[PDB]
RNA sequence: GCGUACGGCCAUACUACCGGGAAUACACCUGAACCCGUUCGAUUUCAGAAGUUAAGCCUGGUCAGGCCCAGUUAGUACUGAGGUGGGCGACCACUUGGGAACACUGGGUGCUGUACGCUU
RNA sequence: AUUGCUCAGGCAGAACAGAAAUCUCCCAGGGAGGAGAAGGCCAAAGGUGCUGCUGAUGCUGCGACUCUCAGUACGAGUCCGAAACGUGCAAUCGUGGCCUAACGAUCCUUUGGUCAAGUGUGCGAAUUCUGGAUAUCGAAGCCAGAGGUGUCAGAAAAAUUACCACAGGGAUAACUGGCUUGUGGCUGCCAAGCGUUCAAAGCGACGUCGCUUUUUGAUCCUUCGAUGUCGGCUCUUCCUAGCUUCCCACCCGCAGCCGAGUGG
RNA sequence: UUGAACAAUGGAUCCUACGUGGACCAUGACUGGUAAGCAGUGCUGGUGAUGCGGGGUGCUCCGAGAGCAGACUUACAGAUCCCGAGUGCUGGCUCAUACUCAGAUCCCACAAAGGAUGUUGCUUACUAGUGCGCAGCUCCGAAAAUGGAUGGUGCCCAAGUCAGUGUGUCUCCCUUACAGUCUGCCAUCGAUGU
RNA sequence: GUGAAUGGGUGCGGACAGGCAUGCUUCUUUGCCACGACAGGAGGCUGUGUAACAGCAGUUCUCCCCGUCUUCUGAGCAUGUU
RNA sequence: GGCUAGUCUCUGCAUGGAACGACCGGACCCGAAGUCCAGUGGACAGGGUUUCGAGUGCUUGCAAGGUCCUUGGGACCCGAAAGGUGG
C-alpha cells in the first residue's frame, strides 16, 4: 500500500454535505480552439477589416 | 552484530595512526577541489562534523558540489546487484586529492608535449615482456648451488 | 530540566520580524471540547447497543511527555510552540539558587 | 518449529546472474542539490549570454586588433627570409 | 606479464607450452577454423585475404609465420582464428590433478607440449 | 559440453504483428526495396511497417508543420508511418507532401486545403524508391495514459499516476489516495 | 612502503606540486599558445606539401 | 656564514648533559604619567634603552635515551590456488605463486619557501 | 562564543598540619576531564575558570543527501541558501550536548498559527458552513507542535479442560532405533608411595591414552492417515569385559589348607 | 604509439505473468558445545533440479556434464577370476596361531598412548664389538552380542605395500563414460541470397 | 609502535583526447577602465625530412615577452578553432 | 546540399537524461510600487525562493475483440470441530 497507493490511509479536507455538480460544471476551452469554430468565409470576410 | 550504530565496529577504524594524533594542518584546508576532481574519501576522525558514513572508507568519488567548508561527492556503492551513485556532503578534512588519474594525466601530457614540439617517444606503456637472446661474457664463476645437510640443531636453535 | 521565563528569540510575526523577548509559559492541555466534530461522531457511535467502540488505550510504556512551550512576544503577543525532550521534573528557572 | 533464520549463501550467484553496473552513468545529474549561488549564477550567465553572430564577429573585431603591426613585421621577415635561403645555401 | 598472471591461476585446468614450428604448421593445417561473420568457417586463402588483407595478410603462411614467430600483427590473427578443437589425446593424460612437475599433466610443459599437441590432433 | 556465450537471438523485429492485408502487401514491397534498393530509409520503413500498433502512434498534422516549417523541406515528403490525424488548433497549412498508413478526414481535408498531397505508401515508393527528400518522423509514445502510470507512485522521485479504475472524485481535496504519503501532515509525503 | 606516514607524505608532495603547477601556470600558458602556434604551422605546413606534391 | 617575521612538512627537528655564539637582530632588561589588567606591573598593558649574553634562541659534542635509515632476520613466519599427498588425528611435507614482523648490526641527528636585513 | 589557563599522578619544601586541609617549585602525551555503557576523539583544546549570551526548530505546506533500506517511512545526522541574533578586533564559530544510543503512523483530541480582529496617521490584499446575508456564536478546513501505541512499521484483551474436539504436523516432545559419550561402565601407560627390606606377589597417588553402549545425558535423523508404551512369566539364541567346571596351566609376600593375580 | 592486455552479437530504454521465500552438503575461515549424521555462520561449488563412468552398494565424493546414431580417442579410475583391460616389465619391503585371517584408491566404514633382541635401512658415541637413537613394514596394545564379509573368491619373490616404466618409438600399455574429435540425421537460434 | 596473502574503490585518451582564442554572469576577487590606447629591437627563423641535420615549403614568422600604459582574480556555463 | 574511399555543413523524429531567463495552480519572503474600471475601493500587477503538482511546452483519445492476470463473489475440487433460525 505504502509502495503502490501513497496517499490511502487518511482524511483531508472541507466535506461538503450535499455536493451540487450542475452548478460547478464547467467544460472549458481554449483560444487556439476558437478560429476552428468560425466559418471561414466569416475568417476571411473580417481578416484586416473592422467587423 | 546486533547493533547498527553510525559508527558500529569502527574501533580500529576511525583510530589515528601511532603518534599520528591532532587535528589536521593547513595542507588539507590549501587545497582546492573543482567540480569533477576525482578524490578519496577518507574519514578524519579529529573531526567530528561533516564525517562520511564508514561505507565510504575507501572509495573514490568525484566531485559534483562545492559548499563553503564542505564538498560533495558522487561514490559508486554496489548494493547486491545494482550499482547506486550515492551523493556524500562531506567537508574537506575527511577527503583527499585522489592521484588515481596522475599516471595518465603525465602520460597524456607527455604525449601531448611530444606531439606539440617533437621531442620525445609517446609512452604507449606495454607490460614487462620476454628478453632476448644475449651471449653474456660474464667473468664470474657459478656457485655450486644445491641441498645440504640437516641439522637438528641448526633447525631447533634454542 | 529548568528553562528561563524569557528568551530573546525571532518573532517570525509582521511587527517584528526579528529578536524579541518572548516571556516562556509551559503548555496544559486544554478541556477538550464535547462539541468537537470527532467527539459527537464518537458519542453517536457509543449511543445504543454493542459496548464500547473504539479502542480504548491500556499499554502504557512512556513514563514521560515531551515538554511543549509556549513563547509569546513580549511587543506581538505572538505565541511560538516550542518542544523540548523526554524529562520527568521540569520547572521555569527561577535564576536564583 | 525453530528456523535457520539468516545466510547469504547464493546472492552474490542471484546478484551476478545479470551485470551489476549502474543504470545511468553518461545521464546528467539533476542540478537539485547544487549550491544556491553557482545555480543563480549560472541562470543569470545563460541570460547574459551574446549570441553567436555577434561572438563571432567580436572575434573577429579582436584578430583584427594587432593586424597592422603584424602584417608589416611578417611581410618584413618575408622580405629578409631569401637572403637567409641564400646564406644557408653557403654551408 | 599480463597474459602469465592469469595463466599461473587458471593453471590447474590448463597446460600450456612453446610449440615447434611444426607443430604450429600442423595445428594450422589440420585443425584451424576462422572466426569470421559469428560463425565458425573453415580457413580459406580468400577468408584469409577478406578477414585480414587490412594487414598485408593474404595466405595462411602470414598466419603460421605471426604465429610461431608473434609479429606485429599476432593479435589479428589469434583473433580471427577459432580456439582449436583437438580430440581426446591419443596415449592419454598421466592424472589432470597434479601439475606436470608432480608427474601429473597440468601447467606448464615448457617443451613437452608438442608431445601433447602431436596425440591431440 | 562448453561453458557457452549467449547464443544470439535477434532482437528486432522481422514479422508484421498486423492483421491487414494491406499492411502486409506494404510490408512485402519494403522488404523488396530494403533489399534490392537498400537504403537506411527503406530499412527504417520496412522496420515500422514491422511496428506493432502502439509503437507506430498517431501523429499529427500540427507534427507534420513542425516538421517541415523549416525552408529547406519545400520539395521533401513528410512520411509517417502511422495514421494522421488533424490538430484542430492548427489553422493555417502550408502545401505539405505527407505520406502515411491513414489519414483522417480531418487531416485530409486540412492537408489538401493547403494545395498538399496525402500519399500512400505505394505511392510513396513509386515517387522516391530510395526516400530521398522525404522527412521520417515518429509519433510520441510517452504521454499516454499507461506510460504515465509506468512504475511506483510510493517510490520517491517517481512522479507515476497513481492507478485509479473507475473513481474521479468530484471533491478534489477529498480525492482518493491523496492523503497519507502525499502531504507531510499525514506523517510524510513521497518526495520529488 | 605503505604506511600512513609515507601516503601522507605523497599526498603532501602532491598538493605541493599541484600548487607549483598553479604557480606557473601563467607561463605555461603562454608556453603553450606559443606551442599551438607552431603546431597551426606544422599543420599548414604538411597541407602546403600535400597540395604541392598533388 | 647567519638574524627576524610568517610558514609548510611536524623528532634526522625531541629529551638530558657538557661547551661556543661576529653582525643584524631576537632575548633577557629599566620604569608606572597615561591605555589596560591584575590578590601581586609576576603575567599582561603602556613607556623606554642603563646593562648582559647568564638564561631563552642558534650552534658543536655524546658508540647518551629516543627518532630515522640501510643491512639483516629471511625466503624464516604467514599465505592464495592444487592434489584419490602423508598422518588415527594433531598437523606436516610437496606443486604453483605472494611474502613479512620483532629483535640484532651499523650509520645518521632537519630540510626548505616568501619577505626584510646582517655579514659588505 | 571570546578569552586566560593546563590535567591524573609524583619529587621536594612551608606553623599547627600528620598518609590525607592550604600554599610554592620542578616533572608529567594526557596515565585527567568532556553527565552515563563501551569505543573513537581532543592540550595556548570539542577540557576547564571567568564573562557575555540563547544558534536548544536558520520565518515557508522550505532543499540535496547519508545510516537504516525495499534504496520506503519514522528517527538520527551531514551539507547548503538567506532573515534575524550571540560572541569576538576580526577571520570565523554557533539552530543544542565532542561523535557513535536516548524513541513513535492513520483516525481522534489539544494548543499555536491561518482566519477574524488590531494597527493601519491612508486605502486594500480576504478558507468554509451552498436560497442571499450578519454575529470574538458555534463548527469545519489547511499548517506547526503536543496527548501513544516499549509486542517500539503502532489490535482494545484473563484462566482452565484428566469431560473434551478439529485441521494438521515426524517442521515438534514422550517409547524403540540412529549420531555422540560429557556422565556411567570397562580396560591401558608411567611410577610417588604401600607392601617388615623391595616401585609391580598384590596394589598404583599425582598425571595421562583408550574402549563400549551398557546408565543418564545431548540431539531431534525415521516414525504423530498410531511401529501397542514398564516389570514379571514362557521360550530360544548370541556376546565375553570368564563366576564354576577344564589345562590339577604359569606366578605369589604359594610349606599344607584357604587363597591373590595372569593366560587359553 | 589510435598511447596497457584479453575477451565481447552487444549497449541503451521499458513493460509484464508467474514460481520461490522449510533448505542441505563439502573445505584450518570459524563460534557454542566433551562431542554429535548437533546448533549457527563466511567464500565458493554442488545437492535440491542431475542423469552418465568410477567409489561393491550410497541424493552431495572423483571424472564429466546428458537430442538420435556410426567410427576413433580418452577422463576418473582400473586389469587373478567374478569383470573389459598384463597372473606386465624393473628394484625393494612385509609372513601376521585366528574368531578384526596381515594388508589392501579420497570421502569411508576407525584407532591411541605405550612396548618388541621380528626384520630392513640410516645417522651417531665409544677401540670389529658395545651404546644411543631415527625412519619402512610387521607384532602386542586391539573386548559385544543372528552367521558374514579388503564387495566375493582368495592372494604371500601377492592378487599387500613403496617407487619407477609403457616413448607418436614399447615382443605386453592396454581397457572404456551419455566427455573430446569427425560424420549423418532431428530440433532450436541465427547469417546470407531469395 | 609493525603488518602480509587473499581482497575493495578509482583511473588507463579522439582520430568524446589534448591544446588555443573569445564571450557571459547579479557568483567570487583588490583585480576595473579594457571588446581600450601605445609599441622597439635581434634573427641562416619556422616546419617536413636527418644523424647526417643535406634537401624542400613559407603560413598575420621565432625570440626579448603572450611587451608597456599602477596591469590585468577565479569559477561555472557557452561561442569558435585545431 | 558540398565533398571525398581523409571526408564538412544543414535536418534532429522517437527515447533517455538535464534545463528553463518559460508559463498554469498551490505554499513562502520583500512588497503591493504601477496600470486600470460594469467604482461599496476593488482587479490585477513587480521582484525574489534550497518550494510543491497525479501540471503544460504542438493535446496520444475512444470503442470492440483477444491473451495473461487481480479483487469481490462457492471461485481450481473435496474436507472441519463450530455459529445461527425454525421445528
Ligand atoms: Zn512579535
Amino acid at each position: 500500500m505504502d509502495k503502490y497507493h501513497p496517499g490511502y490511509f487518511g482524511k483531508v479536507g472541507i466535506r461538503r454535505f450535499h455536493y451540487r455538480l450542475n452548478p460547478r460544471f464547467c467544460p472549458t476551452t481554449s483560444i487556439s480552439r476558437l478560429l476552428r469554430l468560425v466559418p471561414k468565409e466569416q475568417l476571411e470576410a473580417c481578416k484586416g477589416k473592422e467587423e | 552484530p546486533h547493533s547498527w550504530g553510525k559508527k558500529a565496529r569502527t574501533r580500529d577504524l576511525f583510530s589515528k595512526g601511532f603518534r599520528c594524533h591532532g587535528r589536521p594542518s593547513l595542507s588539507t584546508y590549501l587545497a582546492v577541489f573543482k567540480i569533477g576532481d576525482y578524490v578519496d574519501v577518507v574519514t578524519d576522525p579529529s573531526v567530528q562534523k561533516g564525517q562520511p558514513s564508514k561505507v565510504f572508507q575507501g572509495k573514490t568519488g568525484t566531485v559534483w558540489n562545492v559548499t563553503p567548508r564542505a564538498v560533495g561527492v558522487l561514490v559508486n556503492k554496489r548494493v547486491r546487484g545494482r550499482i547506486v551513485r550515492k551523493k556524500i556532503s562531506v567537508r574537506t578534512e575527511h577527503v583527499r586529492k585522489s592521484r588515481c588519474q596522475q599516471d595518465f594525466k603525465e602520460r597524456v601530457r607527455h604525449n601531448e608535449l611530444v606531439k606539440r614540439t617533437g621531442v620525445g617517444k609517446k609512452i604507449k606503456r606495454q607490460p614487462v615482456g620476454p628478453r632476448e637472446g644475449q651471449l653474456l661474457k660474464l667473468r664470474k664463476k657459478p656457485i655450486p648451488l644445491g641441498a645440504k645437510k640437516f641439522v637438528f640443531s641448526e633447525v631447533y636453535n634454542f | 530540566v529548568q528553562y528561563p521565563k524569557t528568551r530573546k528569540t525571532f518573532c517570525k510575526g509582521e511587527p517584528c520580524k526579528k529578536h524579541q523577548t518572548h516571556k516562556v509559559v509551559q503548555y496544559k492541555v486544554g478541556k477538550a471540547s464535547v462539541v468537537a466534530q470527532g467527539k459527537r461522531r464518537y458519542d453517536m457511535k457509543q449511543k445504543g447497543f454493542g459496548g464500547q467502540t473504539k479502542p480504548v488505550f491500556h499499554k502504557k510504556a512512556k513514563t514521560t511527555k515531551k515538554i511543549t512551550l509556549k513563547l509569546q512576544c513580549t511587543s506581538c503577543k505572538l505565541i511560538k510552540q516550542i518542544k523540548i525532550k523526554r524529562c520527568k521534573h521540569f520547572e521555569l528557572a527561577d535564576r536564583k539558587g | 518449529a525453530k528456523s535457520k533464520n539468516h545466510t547469504n549463501h547464493n546472492q552474490n550467484y542471484k546478484d551476478h546472474r545479470h551485470p551489476i553496473r549502474l543504470k545511468g552513468r553518461r545521464n546528467q545529474i539533476s542540478s537539485k542539490g547544487l549550491e544556491q549561488k553557482l545555480k543563480k549564477n549560472r541562470k543569470k550567465s545563460r541570460k547574459g549570454f551574446l549570441t553567436p553572430d555577434v561572438q563571432k564577429e567580436i572575434r573577429e573585431k579582436r584578430s583584427k586588433k594587432g593586424e597592422a603591426r603584424r602584417l608589416k613585421s611578417y611581410e618584413k621577415f618575408k622580405a629578409k627570409l631569401p637572403i637567409w635561403k641564400a646564406k644557408h645555401k653557403a654551408a | 606479464a599480463a597474459t602469465v598472471n592469469m595463466l599461473r591461476v587458471v593453471s590447474p585446468w590448463i597446460t600450456w607450452g612453446y610449440p615447434s614450428h611444426q607443430v604450429v604448421r600442423n595445428l594450422m593445417y589440420k585443425r584451424a577454423f576462422a572466426h569470421f561473420a559469428h560463425k565458425r568457417l573453415p580457413i580459406t586463402n580468400q577468408l584469409i585475404e577478406k578477414a585480414l588483407g587490412k594487414y598485408k595478410i593474404i595466405c595462411m603462411e602470414d598466419l603460421i609465420y605471426q604465429l610461431y614467430t608473434c609479429g606485429p600483427r599476432f593479435r589479428e590473427v589469434s583473433k580471427f582464428l577459432w580456439p582449436f578443437k583437438l580430440s581426446a589425446p591419443r596415449g592419454g593424460l598421466k592424472s589432470k590433478k597434479k601439475h606436470f612437475i608432480e608427474g601429473g599433466d597440468s601447467g606448464n610443459r615448457e617443451i613437452y607440449i608438442n608431445q601433447l599437441i602431436r596425440k591431440m590432433i | 559440453g562448453i561453458d557457452k556465450p549467449k547464443q544470439y537471438k535477434n532482437k528486432d523485429k522481422r514479422h508484421p504483428t498486423a492483421t491487414n492485408p494491406y499492411i502486409r502487401v506494404l510490408v512485402k514491397i519494403y522488404r523488396f526495396l530494403a533489399r534490392r534498393v537498400a537504403t537506411p530509409f527503406n530499412k527504417a520503413v520496412l522496420k515500422r511497417l514491422m511496428k506493432s500498433r502502439m509503437w507506430r502512434p498517431r501523429i499529427s498534422t500540427s507534427r507534420i508543420k513542425l516538421a517541415m516549417r523549416k525552408p529547406d523541406k519545400k520539395d521533401h515528403i513528410c512520411v509517417c508511418v502511422s495514421h494522421v490525424i488533424h490538430d484542430d488548433r492548427v489553422l493555417g497549412l502550408k502545401p505539405l507532401k505527407v505520406c502515411a498508413l491513414k489519414f483522417s478526414k480531418g487531416a485530409r481535408a486540412a492537408i489538401e486545403s493547403a494545395g498538399g498531397q496525402c500519399l500512400t505508401f505505394d505511392q510513396l515508393a513509386m515517387i522516391t524508391p530510395k526516400g530521398s527528400k522525404c522527412v521520417l518522423i515518429r509519433g510520441k509514445v510517452t504521454r499516454r495514459k499507461q506510460y504515465k502510470s509506468f512504475g511506483a507512485p510510493g517510490v520517491p522521485g517517481s512522479h507515476a499516476v497513481p492507478k485509479l479504475g473507475n473513481r474521479k472524485s468530484a471533491l478534489r481535496g477529498r480525492r482518493h489516495e491523496n492523503a497519507r504519503g502525499r502531504r507531510k501532515s499525514r506523517a510524510f509525503k513521497v518526495k520529488a | 612502503n605503505n604506511c600512513f606516514r609515507r601516503v601522507y607524505h605523497s599526498n603532501w608532495e602532491y598538493l605541493l606540486s599541484l600548487e607549483k603547477e598553479a604557480d606557473a601556470e601563467p607561463k605555461q600558458k603562454a608556453l603553450r599558445y606559443k606551442q599551438e602556434k607552431k603546431q597551426q604551422f606544422r599543420e599548414k605546413g604538411l597541407k602546403l606539401a600535400a597540395a604541392k606534391t598533388a
